[PDB]
């Protein structure tokens, strides 16, 4: 009910789940996808500065393979999964969502 | 104009030279054949594209074939 | 000159260097029209903030935003006409220093003899700074329905009440203005 | 043609500048041919001698007290037969200015006679300013007849008006006029739309 | 017009614009179009 | 040697007229243009691309201007019932005396025309109710299009032209799509809904003057950033409730009310709303799921390469699929216009039964001309589909790259995939024939009883199962006990049983043996034009009458009169074919659904059920029964409205007609004949000073075929077109 502990509780919750027990899972199961390159062909002397992957160092910062964008990607789950658990309006608006049967 | 080719698979039995109405094709000697001869197209700008040569050829599939293309005065076979 | 580990830039001879995450240069052509785009971006923006800061300071019963409509000698009908030909004229000559290079005023380089050689750095960051001022004054004035000096009055008066969250939370009274 | 219409603008390769009053600005390509050029120029200079005595033939009257402010036969002697009049001594006259153009070019003189120098004046510096001075009278009799918006105002009458109150008394405001706002938009950005097409196409 | 200037026409519009677009365009269009369509 | 035809030397170097003709057709194939690379021919399309962006806003910009300056919106909004809209002003000097006294409908000055379109109801429910916000938004709209004809030539010009990895990305492309096309834009729709176009239909004026001063909700953001999201829906529109006023009104902005709106028989404008804001966070959150530069996101290529079931199901399964579609551009033109194609009738099928436009059902000439023209829209694009994917086969398909895949994998039982669908063709045929013959034979013979009626009992429980308890079926969402009842009671189950209940609009319809019949013809259609157009596509690169039709290429005449004959060969010839069944079935479903809403709007319901067995019935009630007004538009008694779709319904038989002569009559007959005209222009005194500059010649055979099939789909359309409206608009309004 409280929007406070309902999207504050879910961002912790998602964060402490992705990065204690779906980290390895992910980074193992990302390992077959390949990136934006057609098969890797030539780019800084073709001019493809868009494709390129975004450089920004994108190593090591915290232990057991860390996330600088992961922290605010897998984050989304404090909003995807649990805004909607957070707006639960309808338990107390009058309109059951109980679906009798 | 149009393209006339001969494959390999030709038995030189000469009937495309009879069929042709414009005398395109031609057959020059071979020695991958009983009859010795193959077919050939010297004058491929006289090409008109009836086809009776395809019609003509009796092995399957055709030795010879006629593709068509662009039109000249002549291939577009106007007499005016 | 860095500001923290990545990489540095890609091209260092220019005043302003720190990183870009999406990398919209990578065009010696569009890095030179693109620089010049920054430099009179920030000349408008930088005119413009002071402007609004000393009509609020001055005052004449009217917001920056409300300044449009409040009477004048020579009507908005003929202000635009007027406008374009002065705007136009001194655009296109700017546009013609540009082909022979440089920044033109009235005509090529315009110093009156000041300070110009490490004097530069300085101009570009004071330009940018003025840039997100006025952006922050755009979306400031439309969500409080206020002038930058009233905001951080009302900022100043109370800090952990009346707030952003606070003029995000309630719209039907900041409307009203109760 | 080295002083250019608006700042900085390539010159139209046809127009070499041969031409006296070669400002640069001749957009749409109308004139390129080179013996169509000639004639197009002796059309503009005869253009802008009726017109030069247009706008002297109504500011004379206008200035004074008088009627056909606006509107002209108010009495007159000659019904009719003036006008086929005016059309048979126009044709003989006329007749012989083409003749006598054909042979020289820049045809300035009055009825038979190919070279038309009483005063004896005749330099380049002459030349150039009869095309200067009735460029600008053709733009001005527009305004005499743009006295349309200004109603009964007259020609002498819309500058005085003008005068008393400057703000409100223009085309842009005072007028019927709405899109002559419009027009000074986009003939200020124009400039900038040719410099840029030009610029991008490198 | 008047508080209407936005894209209102005058009255003798389809009057001039119709003759216009239905000889004069399709005469210059189909002239600039054969002498294309020559050599 | 001309110049005309630019990009083709070998047309350019052509002394007949064929240069001519051929230009104007292979001006679009930039796949066979000389000297064409691929970073040339992907540019080129970037191009027409943003031609065809900036001629679509052009027109839509000149519909708001003429329907601002003579239409009568504004007298139209104060009675959206009695009067018409007016499409434009009609001056033509050919006109008479009576046709100037006759035209002038709507309450107008002039002459014009009442439009079909339906754009006025479309405009008043979006919230346009001025003659100057038309005005306003068609300067806007030619702005728009003048800033898209600059960005074409803008990407067309050195150091600007994009490369050609930039066209091949699809990851950031899809991306892109899905979270800015597709869901930015549809959130900016909802923002305009919830704050435009719900305060304009409960009478508060909102514009662009007094917007940022209005708050569309009471609470205003306050229950948005809380826990208090269901406060957007307390009071919802009532009943009584009047679509101009406020007399009635609520202030709920996203509600969930199944059904209509009692007064415009329409969806509630407080839905489309909710609707459409589920619909652009559903999007954006979509378009996060393929891996742009950064460290996240999916691979294509990877899901492809990794959906292949093991046991040999499939073989390679998705293998070289990728590569296969990326590098192949009529592939992606053929998945494209299949779901164009098939959307276009989702369209179409939803707009009649579900009015989304305030009086809409009213208008009845309005849906009938909407429905017909997206349904005909769908037929063409649906043809495209298939004609592109046989190009696709012929042109790029390379089958060493994708060895054992699906797509090698179907290709080697085509004729087991042709053969099955030429048994259902079979089947339906013989049967739709069969059964209406029958009842035809029976009924000319004085007795209706011994005629066979089949009862539709699947769709018939299928509306039972969604709401109709007209027919008993004692099943969900009909009942009072069942979990889908009961789910959904509180939520939108009553509005849409309300909606659903009564007989009088056009939310599903009941069915019955008539229906049933036209259903099977219509399932006749559709699985005869898969046929060809799916055996033009399998036996587009060979045969076993012609093994090297790939080495032909893709629209060629024949292969001479031998082996047979080989007359209409190629896969152009294949979709020429299809072009006929699908105009066919397109006509089918369309007399369907004008007949029962033709019978149901005039409350004789019984007479399509009762009088639409046989065919005869259907050539006497509808083809002849409503066909006396609109050819009574011209008689010796003078001439009325309708006269002008009285001409054009001739004019349309005209060019049918006219097609049929290129379709029945081939070349060589009229080459003999032009070679007599050419002798008589030579020979002949004081005209044999002029000459031709190119030779005459007789039209191409696949150029024949073309042409008549243009006539024959021209006077198809234009005759049911003055048909329909004129016999809509004769009777109704
Ligand atoms: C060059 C930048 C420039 C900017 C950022 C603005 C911004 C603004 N002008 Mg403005 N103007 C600008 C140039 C100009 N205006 C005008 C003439 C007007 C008028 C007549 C009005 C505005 C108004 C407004 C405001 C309308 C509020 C709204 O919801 O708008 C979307 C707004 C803050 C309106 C205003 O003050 O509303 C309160 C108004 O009525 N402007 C002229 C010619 C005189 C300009 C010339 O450059
Ligand atoms: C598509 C646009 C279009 C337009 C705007 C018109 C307009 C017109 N058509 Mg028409 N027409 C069209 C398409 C069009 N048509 C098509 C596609 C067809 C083929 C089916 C026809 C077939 C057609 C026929 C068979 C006839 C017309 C006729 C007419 C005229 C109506 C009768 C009339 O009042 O006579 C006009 C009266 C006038 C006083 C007009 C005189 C002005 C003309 C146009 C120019 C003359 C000035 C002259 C050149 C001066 C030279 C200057 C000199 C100093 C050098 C009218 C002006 C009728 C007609 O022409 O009348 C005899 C007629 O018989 N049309
Ligand atoms: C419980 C066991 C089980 C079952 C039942 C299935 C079942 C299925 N798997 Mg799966 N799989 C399993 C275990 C299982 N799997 C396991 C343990 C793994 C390892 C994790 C996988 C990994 C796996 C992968 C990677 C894939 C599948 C796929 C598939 C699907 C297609 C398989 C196939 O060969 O296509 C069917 C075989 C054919 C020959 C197709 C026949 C085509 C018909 C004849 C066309 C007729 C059309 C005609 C017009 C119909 C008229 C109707 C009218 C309305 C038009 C299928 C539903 C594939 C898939 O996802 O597809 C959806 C896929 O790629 N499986
Ligand atoms: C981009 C910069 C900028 C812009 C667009 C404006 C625009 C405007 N100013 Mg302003 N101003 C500026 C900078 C700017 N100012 C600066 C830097 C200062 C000094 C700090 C001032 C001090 C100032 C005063 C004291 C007043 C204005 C006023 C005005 C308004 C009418 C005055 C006018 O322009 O008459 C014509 C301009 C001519 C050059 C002649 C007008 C909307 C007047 C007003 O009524 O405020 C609404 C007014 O009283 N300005
Ligand atoms: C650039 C320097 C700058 C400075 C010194 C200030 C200062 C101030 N801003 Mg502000 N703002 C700025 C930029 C700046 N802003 C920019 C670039 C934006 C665009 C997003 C905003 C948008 C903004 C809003 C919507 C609000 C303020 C508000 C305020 C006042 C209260 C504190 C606050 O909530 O901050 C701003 C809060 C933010 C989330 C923006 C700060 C983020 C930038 C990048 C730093 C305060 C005096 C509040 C106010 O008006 O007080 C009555 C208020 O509601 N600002
Ligand atoms: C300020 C206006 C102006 C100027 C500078 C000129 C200048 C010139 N005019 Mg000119 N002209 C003008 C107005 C003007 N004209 C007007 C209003 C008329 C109408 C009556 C004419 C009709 C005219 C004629 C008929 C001739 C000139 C000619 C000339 C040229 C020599 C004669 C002379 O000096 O005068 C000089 C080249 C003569 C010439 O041959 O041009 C080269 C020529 O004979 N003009
Ligand atoms: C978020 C950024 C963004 C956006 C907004 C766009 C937008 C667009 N791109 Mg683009 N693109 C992008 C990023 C983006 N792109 C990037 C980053 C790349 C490089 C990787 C590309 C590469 C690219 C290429 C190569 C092309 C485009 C093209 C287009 C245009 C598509 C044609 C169109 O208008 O259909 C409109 C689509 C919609 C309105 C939504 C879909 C409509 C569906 C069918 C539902 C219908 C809605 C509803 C039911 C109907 C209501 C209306 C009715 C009431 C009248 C479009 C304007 C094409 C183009 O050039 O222009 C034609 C094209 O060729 N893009
Ligand atoms: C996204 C849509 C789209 C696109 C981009 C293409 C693109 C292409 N198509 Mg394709 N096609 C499409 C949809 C599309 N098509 C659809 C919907 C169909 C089904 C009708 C077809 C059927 C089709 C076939 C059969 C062929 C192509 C071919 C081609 C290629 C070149 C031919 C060409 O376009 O030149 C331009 C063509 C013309 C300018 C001819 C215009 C004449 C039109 C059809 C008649 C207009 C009707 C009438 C005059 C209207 C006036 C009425 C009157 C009363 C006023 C080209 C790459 C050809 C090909 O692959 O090359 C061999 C090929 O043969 N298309
Ligand atoms: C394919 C479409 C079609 C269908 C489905 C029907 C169906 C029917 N028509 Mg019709 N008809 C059609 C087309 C069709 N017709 C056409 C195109 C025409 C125009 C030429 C007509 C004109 C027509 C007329 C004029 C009449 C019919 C009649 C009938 C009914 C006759 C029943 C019958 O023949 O008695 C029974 C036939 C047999 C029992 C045949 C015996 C075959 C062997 C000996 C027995 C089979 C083995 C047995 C079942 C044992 C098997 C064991 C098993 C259990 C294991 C029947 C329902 C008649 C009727 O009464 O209308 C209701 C009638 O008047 N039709
Ligand atoms: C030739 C070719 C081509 C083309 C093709 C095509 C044209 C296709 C198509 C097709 C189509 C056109 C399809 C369609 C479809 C659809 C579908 C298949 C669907 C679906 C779905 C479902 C399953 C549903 C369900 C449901 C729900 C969910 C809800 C309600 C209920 C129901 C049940 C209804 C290409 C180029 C590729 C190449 C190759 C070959
Ligand atoms: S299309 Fe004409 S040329 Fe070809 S086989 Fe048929 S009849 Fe003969
Ligand atoms: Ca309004």
């Amino acid at each position: 009910l409280e929007p406070a502990v309902a999207i504050g509780g879910s961002t912790v919750s998602f964060l402490a789940l992705g990065r204690f027990v779906f980290l390895p899972y992910q980074r193992r199961r990302t390992e077959m996808e390949v990136g934006p390159g057609r098969l890797g062909p030539k780019t800084t002397g073709d001019t493809f500065f868009d494709r390129l992957q975004k450089p920004a160092s994108f190593v090591e910062t915290k232990s057991k393979d860390p996330s600088g964008f992961g922290g605010w990607h897998a984050a989304l789950g404090h909003v995807f999964g649990y805004f909607l658990l957070a707006c639960s309006s309808l338990q107390d608006a009058g309109q059951v969502i109980a679906h009798w049967g | 104009a149009h393209v006339v080719k001969i494959y390999d698979t030709c038995i030189g039995c000469t009937q495309c030279v009879r069929a042709c109405p414009l005398d395109v094709l031609e057959m020059v000697p071979w020695d991958g054949c009983k009859a010795a001869q193959m077919a050939s197209s010297p004058r491929t700008e006289d090409c008109v594209g009836c086809k009776r040569c395809e019609t003509a050829c009796p092995t399957d599939f055709l030795s010879v074939r006629v593709y068509l293309g662009n039109e000249s005065t002549r291939s577009l076979g106007l007499a005016y | 000159l860095p500001d923290v580990i990545p990489p540095p830039h890609l091209n260092g001879t220019l005043p302003g260097d720190s990183f870009d995450p999406l990398g919209l240069g990578l065009n010696e052509e569009r890095l030179k029209w693109s620089v010049t785009m920054g430099k009179t971006n920030c000349r408008w923006a930088m005119m413009a903030v002071t402007g609004i800061m000393g009509q609020e300071l001055l005052g004449v019963p009217v917001k920056w935003f409300e300044a449009g409509a409040a009477e004048y000698d020579l009507p908005v009908q003929a202000q635009v006409p007027i406008l374009f030909l002065v705007m136009g004229f001194l655009e296109t000559k700017r546009f013609q220093g540009f082909r022979e290079s440089g920044f033109i005023n009235s005509y090529p380089f315009d110093p009156v003899g000041l300070n110009s050689p490490k004097h530069a750095t300085k101009e570009v960051k004071n330009g940018r700074l003025a840039m997100v001022a006025f952006v922050g004054f755009a979306v400031q004035a439309l969500v409080t329905r206020t002038q930058p000096i009233e905001g951080l009055q009302k900022h100043l008066a109370d800090p952990f009440g009346k707030n952003i969250t606070y003029y995000l939370t309630h719209t039907p009274e900041v409307i009203a203005g109760t | 043609l080295p002083a250019i219409p608006l700042a900085d603008v390539q010159s139209l390769s046809y127009l070499d500048g041969h031409l006296p009053g070669d400002m640069g600005f001749d957009p749409l390509h109308l004139g390129s041919g080179v013996l169509s050029q000639d004639w197009l120029r002796y059309a503009e200079v005869v253009h802008g001698r009726w017109a030069m005595l247009g706008v002297v033939g109504c500011l004379t009257p206008e200035a004074l007290a008088m009627r056909g402010t606006i509107p002209p036969e108010r009495g007159v002697e000659d019904n009719q037969t003036l006008l086929i009049i005016e059309i048979a001594v126009f044709s003989f006259l006329e007749s012989k200015r083409y003749e006598g153009y054909k042979k020289t070019g820049e045809g300035g003189f009055i009825n038979s006679y190919p070279f038309d120098p009483v005063g004896l004046n005749s330099p380049k510096h002459a030349v150039n300013e009869l095309q200067q001075n009735g460029r600008l009278a053709m733009l001005a009799f527009l305004g005499f007849a743009s006295t349309a918006a200004v109603n009964g105002q007259g020609p002498i009458e819309s500058l005085q008006t003008h005068i008393a109150d400057p703000a409100h008394n223009n085309v842009f405001t005072s007028s019927v006029g709405k899109e002559s706002c419009v027009f000074v938009a986009v003939l200020s950005i124009l400039p900038m739309l040719i410099e840029a097409n030009k610029a991008l196409g490198k | 017009a008047t508080e209407g200037y936005p894209f209102v026409p005058p009255d003798w519009a389809p009057a001039l614009f119709v003759p216009l677009t239905g000889l004069v365009l399709p005469a210059v269009g189909m002239a600039w179009a054969f002498t294309y369509i020559q050599k | 040697t001309k110049l005309f035809p630019k990009f083709s030397q070998g047309l350019a170097q052509d002394p007949s007229t064929r240069r001519i003709w051929y230009g104007l057709a292979t001006a679009h194939d930039f796949e066979s243009h000389d000297g064409m690379t691929e970073e040339n021919l992907y540019q080129k399309i970037f191009a027409s691309h943003f031609g065809q962006l900036a001629i679509i806003f052009l027109w839509t910009s000149g519909n708001l201007f003429h329907v601002a300056w003579q239409g009568n919106f504004e007298q139209w909004v104060t009675d959206p019932i009695h009067v018409r809209p007016i499409a434009h002003a009609i001056w033509d000097p050919h006109f008479g005396q009576p046709a100037v006294e006759a035209f002038t409908r709507g309450g107008a000055s002039g002459p014009v025309n009442i439009a079909t379109s339906g754009v006025y109801q479309w405009w008043y429910t979006i919230g346009l109710r001025s003659n100057q916000e038309l005005y306003v938004s068609s300067v806007f709209l030619a702005l728009v299009s003048a800033v898209f004809l600059f960005a074409g030539w803008l990407h067309l010009q050195p150091n600007f032209q994009p490369s050609l990895s930039w066209f091949k990305d699809a990851e950031s492309r899809l991306n892109h799509h899905l979270a800015g096309l597709f869901g930015v834009s549809s959130l900016a729709w909802t923002g305009h809904l919830v704050h435009v176009a719900i305060p304009e239909s409960r009478g508060q004026h909102v514009g662009w003057d007094n917007f940022l001063s209005v708050l569309p909700h009471p609470q205003g953001l306050t229950p948005f950033w809380s826990g208090n999201w269901a406060a957007y829906a307390q009071n919802p529109d009532t009943a009584s409730h009047a679509f101009g006023t406020a007399d009635g009104s609520g202030t709920a902005i996203l509600t969930f009310l199944g059904g209509f709106h009692p007064q415009t028989q329409s969806l509630w404008l407080s839905d489309m709303a909710h609707h459409h804001l589920a619909i652009a966070v559903l999007f954006i959150v979509a378009g996060h799921m393929y891996r742009t530069n950064f460290g996240i996101g999916h691979r294509l290529e990877a899901i492809l390469e990794a959906h292949t079931p093991p046991a040999g199901g499939l073989g390679a399964g998705h293998k070289g699929l990728f590569h296969t579609v990326n590098n192949s551009l009529h592939f992606q033109l053929g998945l494209a216009l299949a779901s164009v194609g098939t959307i276009t009738s989702l369209v179409a099928q939803h707009m009649y039964s579900l009015p989304p436009y305030a009086y809409l059902a009213v208008d009845f000439t309005t849906q009938a001309s909407l429905y017909t023209h997206h349904q005909y829209i769908a037929g063409f694009i649906m043809c495209g589909a298939f004609a592109h994917g046989a190009i696709f086969f012929i042109r790029d398909y390379d089958p060493e790259q994708n060895k054992g895949n699906v797509l090698a994998r179907v290709l080697d039982h085509k004729e087991a995939i042709i053969s099955h669908l030429s048994w259902v063709s079979l089947f339906l045929g013989f049967h739709t024939l069969g059964l209406y013959v029958h009842n035809d034979v029976v009924q000319a013979f004085g007795t209706p009883e011994k005629q066979i009626l089949i009862e539709p009992v699947f769709a018939q429980w299928i509306q039972a199962a969604q709401g109709k308890s007209l027919y008993g079926f004692d099943l969900l969402l009909a009942s009072s006990s069942s979990p889908a009842y009961s789910a959904g009671q509180s939520l939108w189950l009553p509005g849409w049983l309300e909606a659903i209940n009564n007989n009088q609009n056009s939310l599903f319809l009941t069915i019955g043996p008539g229906d049933f019949l036209v259903h099977h013809a219509i399932a006749l259609g559709l699985h005869t034009t898969t046929l060809i157009l799916v055996k033009g596509a399998l036996d587009a690169r060979g045969s076993k009458l012609m093994p090297d039709k790939k080495d032909f290429g893709y629209s060629f005449p024949c292969d001479g009169p031998g082996r047979g004959g080989t007359c209409d060969i190629s896969a152009y010839d294949a979709f020429y074919l299809a072009v006929f069944w699908m105009l066919n079935t397109i006509g089918w479903v369309t007399f369907y659904w004008h007949w029962k809403h033709l019978t149901l709007w005039q409350g004789n319901v019984s007479q399509f059920d009762e009088s639409s067995t046989y065919l005869m019935g259907w050539l006497r009630d509808y083809l002849w029964l409503n066909s006396s007004q609109l050819i009574n538009g011209y008689n010796p008694f003078g001439m009325n409205s309708l006269s002008v779709w009285a001409w054009t319904f001739l004019f349309g038989h005209l060019v049918y007609a006219t097609g049929f002569m290129f379709l029945i009559s081939w070349r060589g007959y009229w080459q003999e004949l032009i070679e007599t005209l050419v002798w008589a222009h030579e020979k002949t005194p004081l005209a044999n000073l002029v000459y031709w500059k190119d030779k005459p010649v007789a039209l191409s055979i696949v150029q024949a075929r073309l042409v008549g099939l243009a006539h024959f789909s021209v006077g198809y359309i234009f005759t049911y077109a003055a048909f329909l409206i004129a016999s809509t608009a004769g009777r109704f309004g």
